[PDB]
């Protein structure tokens, strides 16, 4: 659980990484206090609300598709 | 019982209150400094014949000021007496108080010294070289009573770490003014030995720290005029504190008092050569051995490090803009260009290239190179940068934009990670977990990590304790063979690598390797032998897996550095990584048995064997100029044919004018690497491992002096402690034959497995119990003292 | 070429070190300036002086490279930036 | 407790001069130091005012050095045989540790006021 | 994660985050809720459920 939730952190920075975020000093700043954090979080508790921060930065552009990206 | 505080009391400060039980002694635990025909060192002892009266101010306040009267024999009594009568005169002198008092049925002699300090110099030496956390209680008392810190700053956690709370440095420099003032002192009190005709040896322990001096119970007399203070251990124990003291901060200043304005000193003015001989004349005037301000003018390597050592001390007054490249306007094709034509180093003094052109016709290669590396025209070319966020020495802005250089993360391989968890890898407790990522950086990280090179400080290394463990280092470098190599000669692997700045926006190192013929690099490389050529050093950051979150950065060498630096030390750097069974063990495979190999080999001999590691912090951040020069040096000790003097310091220059103290290139603006390793210059592994080797053979040095030569009860390593601490600071040249015998004594008691900065020890347990070798404490006193980190055992 | 000769030539030799001269024959200043707490000490105003000589600034911009106007710059207005401030200034005469 | 010199050493018999091979037959005291890399001298006494280059020959016997002096020192030793007016001389280059053991082996074997 | 669920839901059917959610009990937050179907469903009263 730990290290899936650190690896969905690292991919999550991957496609901030791909969707200009970092031409976002601050925007890019955070995410990757918080992608550095969840890896080097000990409780799937604080990383896990790390990762919900981190993701709130993918949901609130809209450069992705998050409906065609939910295949299920 | 108040008899005797009352003649203690003579004339003045009748306002004691007794340290002791009355008339009977005051046992402490002091440092001395004793080398008397059977103990010889610098380590904490017992006196046992001292009565401490302190004095107390107005209305019963007690004071910074001690009445320490000894009683001794007669003869011994009447010699001090007289030979304090011949130097009383001189301020720089204890109040000294004689006297014959009747203890029990005889009048015993006393000796009374007035307004002495609770702790000596040796007291303050030893406290910052010898240092230990776990107790360092004169330390805390000697910063306390001067006001350098609160009771209060102890109670925070790491408030001696250099790294952790650089605020101690702060903290220390409080007490340099006091140690420039006992260095006023002691060249006073020389001046008055001299004068006197007095002989003697001065030593911390016989200076308290308000600068007076007193035991005159080892000196003799002599014919007025011609005497002559033996100081070498006293100032050469004291060169560490003198720069993390910071004790010549009073003379960046118009009067040499803190109370004045910094002296403005020219802007344009970068030779400082007589300010450097005022200096040395003020504080070590009778260091009885010749300093050449300008590096270029010493004999050999020794006298190099011996006069960079005091560079170091003397370039802490002086601007830091006077420092780098020296540059002159020449003209090509009659254009006018600004190129350094030498080199200001805060170690090698004022440097001038030979072979400088103020006029010519064109430049063809050699000299297009030399320029396109020469920081001079992109300095000039550039805006100035005021970079706030790091306190090293801003440049200059090439661009007209910061470039914010970030670390992308990792890319997952969720194959690899689903194969894993499904032969259940990851659960929830295994033992076994992910802790090493590809860790993101944001865009004001290549300059942050930069900015770790503020713990890199100017740091005097004890000159008498490194030239002995520079030819304990070179022992080490023995088996190994170098010496230059032609350009056909040079191996290179990877020519795809990228060559430094500005180089890499044309091609990699394999355009510069096809670009240049065999000849054309000749020409470069002899042009470094009588030349300096400083060099823009990109600062990169690196892209890897690691355990820690915080930023990488890798140093990227202009490949005209790298190109020459090859030709200079890849002779000696392939010898050593083709030797096996040695000290260092770069080149060595793990593969094959060779780890077996390599840790049979660090278990030689061993008697009473254990492993011991220990871990640099901020190895390649705050290593010491100093040191690094060292470094370098013993990696040039091979050039005894290939070079002359002149060849081999100019290399030396080089080496540090381009990867002691380039222009680094970080970001997209250049700034002024204050010193360390730039660890990504064609001898990194290898600076690092003699580095590492230097820095035992100091811990082993300072184990064997820093204990009590009566409790050692081998009579073979007593012995070996006087002739250490003869050859470190009564003899002057090289004692091959004890260097030899130490060497000797390491490879069998200490062992070591030496990589770049990561080294394995199999060491004398039993040894190191009895501190005949260096356990792991002594290795933390000497990061402490001469690397500027504390060493937490923790990592080790 | 005329502040570098000017300096050039008032040297003892012709030669002078690397350091001084973006600091003393450069037209154009970068400052690059964490927080805020640093700007108001270096960066006060449309002109401040720096390295014994008076610049003015002419262009500010963020990490982003983004223009920022001076009235930007401010206590309650800080966390709204990016912070590697980049103020670029001229010699002033 | 810095001794200055434990186990001092004393003096050899030796030829100087005021220039080059000034010297006669014999005209010194040259004060020797049994250093393990060869006998090293340390300094040179002699009744003349000024000396300025000695010749020592080193225990090669084909080896030669010419060592310079530094400025003379004067003084007056009370000795069994009366006044004893010398000139002290000093390698230059002499350490001053050196120098210190020379003072103390010249003021131990000599008595002084 | 039923965290990242929800936000996930939202921001494929309803409301998406116009800034960093955080963690902390004093910062804010703001979200873009488009209809009256996803107002109902997270917010209710003065609370909002995300
Ligand atoms: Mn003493
Ligand atoms: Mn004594
Ligand atoms: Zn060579």
């Amino acid at each position: 659980k730990m290290s899936d939730v650190k690896c969905t952190s690292v991919v999550l920075l991957s496609v901030l990484q791909q969707l200009r975020v970092e031409s976002s000093s601050k925007l890019w700043a955070q995410c990757v206090q918080l992608h550095n954090d969840i890896l080097l979080a000990k409780d799937t508790t604080e990383a896990f609300e790390k990762m919900v921060s981190l993701l709130s930065v993918l949901l609130s552009m809209q450069g992705a598709v998050d409906i065609n990206k939910l295949c299920e | 019982a108040q008899s005797f505080l009352n003649r203690v009391c003579g004339v003045s400060a009748a306002r004691l209150t007794p340290c002791g039980t009355g008339t009977s002694t005051d046992v402490v635990y002091r440092a001395f400094d004793i080398y008397n025909d059977k103990v010889a060192g610098f380590a904490k002892f017992l006196k046992t014949n001292c009565c401490r009266f302190q004095e107390k101010d107005e209305d019963d306040n007690l004071i910074d000021s001690y009445f320490v009267v000894k009683r001794h024999t007669f003869s011994n009594y009447q010699h001090e007496e007289t030979i304090y009568n011949l130097l009383k005169d001189c301020p720089a002198v204890a109040k000294h108080d004689f006297f014959k008092f009747r203890i029990d049925g005889d009048m015993v002699p006393h000796i009374s010294r007035q307004r002495l300090t609770k702790y000596t110099m040796a007291d303050l030496v030893y406290a910052l070289r010898h240092f230990d956390e776990g107790n360092c209680d004169t330390l805390k008392e000697i910063l306390v009573t001067y006001n350098c810190c609160d009771d209060d700053y102890f109670n925070k956690k790491d408030w001696y770490d250099f790294v952790e709370n650089p605020d101690i440095l702060r903290v220390y420099a409080n007490l340099g003014e006091r140690v420039r003032q006992a260095l006023l002192k002691t060249v006073q009190f020389c001046d008055a030995m001299r004068n006197a005709g007095i002989v003697g040896v001065l030593t911390l322990d016989n200076q308290d720290l308000n600068g007076n001096w007193y035991d005159f119970g080892d000196f003799i007399q002599t014919t007025p005029g011609s005497g002559v203070p033996v100081v070498d251990s006293y100032y050469s124990l004291l060169m560490p504190i003198l720069t993390l003291t910071r004790a010549l901060t009073a003379e960046s200043h118009v009067d040499t008092d803190l109370t004045k304005p910094y002296i403005k000193w020219d802007l344009l003015k970068y030779d400082f050569t007589e300010e450097r001989l005022k200096l040395f004349d003020r504080y070590f005037k009778y260091w009885d051995q010749t300093y050449h301000p300008n590096c270029v003018n010493c004999l050999d390597d020794r006298c190099i490090l011996h006069c960079a050592n005091f560079n170091v001390l003397f370039s802490t007054v002086f601007p830091p803009t006077s420092f780098g490249p020296l540059v002159r306007k020449i003209f090509v094709d009659g254009v006018p260009f600004v190129v350094s034509t030498g080199y200001h180093f805060r170690e090698l003094g004022v440097v001038h290239n030979q072979d400088v052109n103020l006029h010519s016709s064109r430049l063809s290669f050699k000299e297009l190179l030399v320029y396109a590396a020469d920081p001079a025209m992109h300095a000039a070319s550039g805006n100035l940068l005021l970079d706030k966020r790091t306190t090293c020495f801003s440049v200059a802005a090439l661009t007209n934009n910061v470039a914010f250089q970030t670390v992308k993360p990792g890319n997952f391989n969720k194959d690899f990670y689903d194969f894993a968890v499904s032969k259940g890898f990851f659960k929830e407790g295994s033992s076994v977990e992910l802790k090493h990522f590809f860790f993101a950086q944001d865009g004001n990280a290549a300059i942050s990590d930069y900015d770790y090179y503020r713990y890199n400080l100017p740091t005097m290394c004890d000159i008498r304790q490194l030239l002995f463990v520079v030819e304990v280092v070179d022992k080490y470098f023995d088996c190994y063979d170098g010496g230059c190599i032609n350009a056909n000669q040079v191996i290179v692997n990877n020519l795809d690598k990228s060559a430094g700045f500005p180089f890499n926006k044309w091609g990699k190192a394999r355009l510069y390797y096809d670009s240049m013929s065999y000849e054309d690099q000749d020409a470069l490389f002899a042009y470094t032998k009588r030349n300096v050529i400083p060099t823009i050093t990109q600062m990169n950051l690196k892209y890897a897996i690691s355990a820690k979150n915080r930023a990488r950065t890798v140093a990227g060498v202009s490949i005209c550095s790298t190109m020459t630096n090859r030709q200079f030390h890849q002779k000696l750097l392939k010898s050593i990584a083709a030797t096996r069974g040695a000290t260092v063990v770069i080149g060595t495979s793990k593969f094959y048995g060779g780890w077996h190999n390599m840790l049979k080999t660090v278990y030689s001999d061993v008697e009473n064997p254990h492993l011991m590691g220990w871990d640099y912090p901020k190895c390649d951040r705050a290593m010491p100029n100093m040191l690094r020069i060292m470094a370098s040096l013993v990696l040039a000790r091979k050039h005894t044919t290939c070079c002359s003097l002149s060849h081999r310091f100019y290399r030396l220059a080089n080496e540090c004018a381009q990867v002691l103290s380039e222009m680094v290139m970080c970001g997209g603006s250049l700034y002024v690497k204050p010193g360390g390793t730039s660890s990504g210059d064609a001898t990194t592994a290898y600076a690092n491992s003699v580095f590492n080797i230097c820095q035992a053979v100091t811990a082993n040095v300072n184990a064997l002096l820093s204990t009590d030569g009566n409790k050692i009860a081998d009579k073979y390593v007593r012995n070996l402690q006087h002739r250490l601490y003869e050859c470190l600071y009564r003899n002057r040249d090289v004692d091959t034959d004890f260097v030899n015998e130490f060497y000797a004594y390491l490879r069998k008691h200490f062992s070591m497995m030496i990589l770049s900065d990561d080294a394995v020890v199999c060491f004398n347990s039993t040894y190191a119990s009895q501190g005949l070798v260096a356990s792991i404490k002594n290795f933390k006193s000497v990061l402490y003292y001469q690397n500027n980190v504390f060493m937490s055992e923790a990592k080790c | 070429n005329d502040a570098l000769n000017n300096i050039i030539n008032n040297a003892r030799d012709g030669c002078v070190p690397l350091n001084i001269i973006p600091l003393t024959t450069a037209a154009k200043l970068m400052v690059v300036i964490p927080d805020y707490n640093t700007y108001k000490n270096t960066c006060d105003g449309t002109t401040f002086t720096y390295a014994s000589a008076l610049w003015e600034i002419q262009q500010v911009v963020d990490a982003d490279s983004k223009i920022v106007q001076l009235s930007e710059i401010s206590m309650d207005n800080s966390p709204n930036l990016a912070w590697p401030l980049i103020v670029t200034a001229l010699r002033a005469n | 407790n810095n001794e200055l010199s434990p186990v001092a050493l004393r003096q050899m018999s030796c030829a100087a001069g005021t220039t080059q091979t000034a010297c006669t037959d014999d005209n010194a005291l040259a004060y020797y130091n049994t250093t393990k890399g060869g006998r090293f001298v340390l300094a040179l006494l002699s009744d003349l005012q000024d000396l300025k280059w000695a010749r020592f020959p080193k225990s090669d016997g084909t080896g030669t050095i010419y060592t310079e002096l530094e400025p003379p020192c004067r003084f007056v030793t009370d000795t069994p045989k009366g006044p004893k007016v010398k000139y002290l001389y000093f390698i230059k280059g002499l350490n001053n540790l050196n120098r210190g053991m020379v003072l103390g082996s010249l003021a131990a074997t000599v008595r002084l006021q």
